[PDB]
């Protein structure tokens, strides 16, 4: 069901990934957007973006997640392109909520590194 | 042309320090007291690094707390960190009785009023714990003078002043006070046996025997000093004080003489045969008790063992020694008894004006047939540099932070003094007394024997010696 | 929920530092306070800011004088305490330097004492031309300007290069502040002050690995097999001058995001070098990390050849240990990052259940990571202290504790074995082989005849002395 699928993706990211836990708000936002846009491409058979060094790194992170999602979750090979996109938009929102909006990490907005 | 010369290190900086700073030595004094947790007033490293150092030497945990000086205290003063730290200790450790409050470079520079904080805490503790007495001893240990040797002596003196101030003079105990200095548990075990065999009652300050604690079926933790408040208070009532270490507790023996008329007898630290002989003669003098046959026998067994080694393996071999001043001077005398030649003695702190007056210097000047260089204010680079410039040594005696000098120079090395973390069980092996002299001589020989085998240097000779 | 331990009834502020993860909780409501002031008198495990700069990071370098401007204790205390070998005979571990500050320097200043010490150090070791100078508590308090002294020395001695760190032990609350001051000063002053030859199409820095028991040298066998040039290691088996070249890398691979994330973040800001966080401990983690690096460079096939070979070599041993370690309970009481690098890797690869974790100096960031990866029913402790450790042992009854040696020697009395979570027992512990080494030490620690023998009271008529049968992979 759509909420179960999203719960699967969210639990995977939380227990596996590090890119959502970078040092500052702006870096978390950049990574959530960048990695998950690539994940969507990879899970829907689209050509990944591999132009700039940053794009190539989002691809690298995304490839791990896309491969793990396809191995862990049978549904991820059954749902269609629009359903994958909708799930990943929901996942972006959830990740922003828990890693930025409602995080009590008091360093996230410090202007200097 | 036969010359014992004292000279200072010729560099302003240090490379490879021989000793730690004063607060580390104060901590060492305190951990030998039962129901004591020292409180080190300064930054956190001043505590944690020293707890690690004790774990390296003893392979045990000892409890020491920090006041956790942070940036606000550096601007406005740290008294509130002391006061909080004392109460947090008292509240969480109901059996705690003694807190030496040890200053550091930071808290000496900023001038926190330790005695004023102690008055605050004494009032607070008396109100909060009416049926408890906690002894707070102020220990002034700036790290920019002296060393852990001086810090040890200062802490012992302060704790004794604090506790004896509180209890004063009572009924004569008939006991000796004994300040062995900074020695291992094995040295304490040997001294207890000597006093038992001589039928002399004595308190050894501090009694660190149980630092070598068992792993017990009941999971009990026994890794504590055995010297109690009551033991320290009773020092006022002793027959006499025997101080074995000029730089490591004699000033407490003098304080007890000045304050309580307990006569202090300072003797050479009992490394080697003669120094042990003279210690036992002083004990006999002050107590009226005879030296027992059992100690004549232990002495004879030590001499028998050393006689298998001295002219065969030791004669004319050149030795460098580093460590605490009482240990260095005492081991130089031991070396001579067994025909070793201690040509380089390194003492690691700024106390040269005292060392120039040490009567053992003169005892060396009147006996050595080879030149001796005594470098004070020395670091361990002073040893390495001399070896690199051509000094030929057959043996090094010192603590484990000199290990790489010996390893790289391919010189055998016996681990003595503090800390000896790179060999197993040395804290349990006496170095003082007759059995200690024997154990030291046999470590020396066995280190030489292994070296002969690894280097193929007449290794076939180890058959019919 | 947050936990008020019985031993903290008189310091109840500690409850906001201790989380027991329970079913269905929103963990965002239960993040420990971290990186706050220490409570005096607690027997906190924390060290000082100077430690974080000199012992942890700067002192790892193989070719650099470590000039500690202060009294001799800070130097003594950071010597013979670390296990970071080099390929030049362990220069870094053999030596420590102090300005031997005395009372007269407190009164009149220490700058000339420092200057003289610095020239002496370069004179005594004429092959060494690089130095880091650190302040300590009292040299900070008296205001010695070590940067100005270093400037004069470099003017007077044009063949040396000197870096300075202001890191008195009272700064910050822990080692962490030392990490930060060193990282930011290095990127501001010394990065892009020279360049090296580029010999590969694929270049990276490895950031936040300090070569404990040879970890860095083990990982370097991977990079060499893959044909990746490492411009600089920050700082395992590293050189001062390699660190000056960091701007040249195409990619920054980060392991210790706590100590060294700062310089990765600034290298991205200033030079556009992307930051890739990995876990270089953990068997399946190491495979993920290699796959990410190889996907970034477009050398995927070379990555799969290396992974296949490493699995063939090491996975059977790893699985032997998993069979015997499955269900064992572990505690991790270390600095912070190893909590989140290890909790799920020991669970996945060894079947080990981490039941309690304590961080000396971690930030809220580190707690986000560990709680995300960690189990329900586990305790998560910020700035733990000794009495808390005993209470936690009574609550969770670990089979093994990964912690420092002193704490290991304490818990031995309770018949609990330890592995040195800082300096390792028989490392390295990073990489594929390293995780097998970790598993071996855990196995030999717990399945140890001495532990069983200690429990027997020979006076109990009813008791015999057992024999245990062990194994080897
Ligand atoms: S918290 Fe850290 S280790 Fe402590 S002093 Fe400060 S920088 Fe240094 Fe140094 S000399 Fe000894 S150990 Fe201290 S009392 Fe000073
Ligand atoms: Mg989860
Ligand atoms: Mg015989």
């Amino acid at each position: 069901m759509s909420q179960s699928h999203l719960d699967d993706l969210f639990a995977y990211v939380e227990e596996r990934c590090l890119w959502q836990f970078f040092s500052r708000t702006w870096d978390r936002e950049e990574n959530i957007e960048g990695v998950l846009n690539q994940v969507g491409r990879l899970l829907t058979g689209q050509e990944p973006l591999r132009g700039t060094p940053q794009e190539r790194l989002f691809y690298a992170d995304a490839l791990a997640m896309a491969n793990d999602v396809r191995e862990r979750f049978p549904w991820a090979s059954q749902v269609n392109k629009e359903e994958i996109e909708f799930l990943l938009d929901g996942l972006k929102s959830r990740l922003v909520d828990v890693t930025i909006t409602r995080s009590t990490n008091r360093e996230l907005n410090h202007h200097l590194y | 042309p036969a010359e014992v010369k004292l000279s200072p290190r010729d560099r302003e900086g240090i490379i490879n320090p021989m000793y730690d700073c004063q607060p580390a030595g104060a901590q060492y004094a305190g951990i030998g007291i039962k129901d004591c947790i020292p409180l080190v007033h300064g930054g956190q490293g001043c505590t944690m690094f020293v707890r690690l150092l004790f774990a390296q030497h003893f392979k045990e945990n000892f409890d020491v707390a920090s006041t956790s000086l942070h940036e606000e205290s550096a601007v406005f003063g740290g008294a509130k960190r002391v006061e909080e730290g004392v109460l947090v200790l008292a509240r969480r450790y109901p059996n705690l009785r003694v807190i030496p409050i040890i200053t550091t470079c930071s808290t000496e520079v900023i001038g926190d009023d330790i005695e004023g904080s102690i008055r605050v805490c004494n009032r607070a503790l008396e109100a909060e714990f009416p049926d408890r007495k906690i002894y707070l001893a102020p220990v002034h240990t700036p790290s920019f003078k002296g060393s852990h040797v001086t810090g040890y002596a200062e802490c012992v003196k302060s704790v004794f002043k604090t506790i004896t101030d509180a209890h004063g003079k009572g009924q004569p105990s008939g006991k000796l006070n004994v300040f062995p200095g900074w020695v291992n548990p094995g040295d304490v075990v040997l001294l207890k046996r000597y006093f038992k065999e001589m039928d002399v009652e004595a308190n050894i300050y501090m009694d660190t025997e149980d630092f070598d604690s068992p792993m017990l079926p009941n999971k009990s933790i026994e890794t504590h000093g055995r010297t109690t408040v009551e033991d320290i208070a009773d020092s006022a009532n002793a027959l006499a004080t025997l101080s074995l270490a000029r730089y490591e507790g004699n000033t407490t023996g003098e304080l007890l003489q000045k304050t309580f008329a307990v006569p202090n007898a300072l003797v050479n630290t009992p490394y080697g045969i003669k120094n042990t002989d003279d210690m036992l003669r002083k004990i006999a003098e002050v107590t009226g008790k005879e030296i027992p046959e059992s100690l004549v026998r232990e002495r004879g067994i030590a001499l028998d063992a050393l006689a298998d080694l001295a002219h065969m393996f030791f004669a004319n071999k050149k030795v460098a020694i580093f460590g605490h001043p009482d240990l260095v001077l005492g081991l130089a005398q031991f070396c001579m008894e067994v025909e070793l030649e201690p040509v380089l003695l390194l003492i690691g702190d700024d106390q040269g004006n005292k060392y120039k007056k040490d009567p053992r210097i003169e005892e060396l000047k009147n006996t050595a047939h080879f030149d001796i260089e005594i470098v004070h204010n020395a670091d361990l680079w002073e040893l390495e540099k001399r070896i690199n410039a051509g000094l030929q040594l057959d043996l090094i005696m010192g603590h484990s932070k000199g290990r790489y000098v010996a390893i790289e120079a391919n010189i055998p090395m016996v681990r003595v003094g503090f800390p000896t973390f790179d060999r197993a069980g040395l804290y349990r092996k006496p170095s003082i007394g007759y059995q200690g002299a024997m154990e030291l001589g046999e470590m020396i020989a066995n280190a030489m024997f292994a070296h002969m085998e690894y280097t193929r240097n007449k290794e076939w000779i180890l058959n019919t010696w | 929920p947050m936990v008020l331990l019985e031993c903290d009834k008189d310091i109840p502020e500690r409850q906001k530092h201790i989380y027991l993860k329970a079913p269905n909780e929103d963990t965002r409501e239960f993040l420990p306070i971290a990186n706050a002031a220490t409570i005096p008198g607690t027997l906190s495990e924390r060290g000082c800011a100077f430690c974080g700069a000199k012992l942890v990071i700067g002192g790892v370098l193989k070719d650099t004088i470590q000039m500690i401007h202060g009294p001799l204790g800070c130097a003594y205390d950071t010597w013979h305490t670390k296990r970071y070998p080099t390929d030049n005979g362990h220069f870094n571990m053999k030596y420590v330097w102090s300005t031997d500050m005395k009372e007269s320097h407190v009164v009149f200043g220490g700058e000339k004492r420092l200057e003289k010490s610095m020239h002496e150090a370069f004179d005594e070791m004429p092959d060494i031309k690089r130095m880091i100078v650190y302040t300590t508590c009292p040299t900070a308090l008296i205001g010695d300007d070590i940067k100005a002294v270093a400037k004069k020395v470099m003017k007077d001695r044009p063949d040396v290069d000197v870096f300075t760190v202001e890191c008195p032990g009272f700064s910050g609350v822990s080692q962490s502040k030392g990490h930060h001051v060193l990282n930011i000063g290095w990127i501001n002053e010394k990065v892009e002050t020279m360049e090296k030859e580029i010999t590969s199409e694929y270049t990276m820095n490895f950031i936040g690995d300090f070569n404990i028991q040879g970890d860095t040298q083990l990982l370097q066998t991977y990079w060499d097999r893959l044909g990746i040039q490492v411009v600089a290691h920050f700082t395992g088996n590293g050189t001062y001058d390699d660190l000056r070249c960091m701007h040249q890398a195409q990619l920054n691979v980060v392991n210790c995001a706590r100590s060294s994330g700062y310089i990765a973040n600034e290298l991205k800001k200033r030079y556009g070098i992307p930051r890739l966080d990995i876990d270089s401990w953990g068997f399946n983690y190491m495979a993920e990390g290699i796959r990410k690096i190889c996907a970034f460079f477009g050398i995927e096939e070379k990555g799969e050849e290396l992974i296949a070979e490493e699995y063939a070599k090491w996975k059977p041993k790893l699985d032997w240990y998993k069979e015997r370690l499955q269900g064992k309970k572990m505690a991790i009481w270390t600095g912070g990052p190893r909590l989140w690098h290890w909790t799920k890797s020991v669970e996945d690869d060894l079947g080990v259940q981490v039941v309690a974790m304590s961080s000396k100096f971690g930030h809220e960031e580190d707690f986000e990571k560990v709680i995300a990866r960690g189990k329900e029913g586990t305790y998560y402790i910020d700035d733990g202290n000794e009495l808390e450790f005993f209470e936690i042992i009574d609550l969770v009854k670990p089979d093994v504790i990964f912690t420092g040696p002193r704490v290991g020697e304490l818990v031995k009395k309770l018949h609990i074995p330890y592995v040195n979570g800082h300096g390792y027992h028989n490392g390295p512990y990073m990489g594929f082989e390293g995780f097998v080494n970790l598993a071996r030490d855990m196995y030999n620690a717990v399945h140890n005849p001495l532990r069983h023998l200690a429990a027997v009271d020979i006076r109990d008529k009813s008791q015999t002395t057992p024999v245990i049968v062990r194994g080897a992979a």
